[PDB]
């Protein structure tokens, strides 16, 4: 049984999908964090002189 | 990238509430226009100088 476990948790299809959840979950994080920065850099930039 | 003049024509045009489109970097006013419009400033006559 762990035989067949092992093979099946290292499928091809089955990395796709571990990798594409993983993807998902960068991209919010990554989104969050660059919508924030751009909302700082305006009002930084605002102050310019 | 339109003359200085230019901008009194679309200050005409504003009033005709006519939808203006705008390329960053085409030239220097549209480039100028750009940030201008971007942050509002009441008397800003040394920034735009």
């Amino acid at each position: 049984l762990s035989t067949m476990e092992k093979r099946r948790r290292d499928s091809e299809e089955e990395v796709l999908r571990k990798t594409a959840h993983r993807v998902d979950l960068i991209a919010k994080y990554i989104g969050g964090l660059r919508e924030q920065e751009k909302r700082i850099k305006c009002l930084e930039s605002q102050a310019n002189y | 990238n339109g003359d200085p003049s230019t901008l009194e024509r679309m200050s005409r045009a504003v009033e005709q509430a006519a939808p203006w489109l705008i390329l960053a970097g085409s030239g220097g006013i549209a480039d100028v226009l750009a940030a201008l419009v971007g942050q509002p400033h009441l008397l800003v006559p040394q920034v735009t100088e």
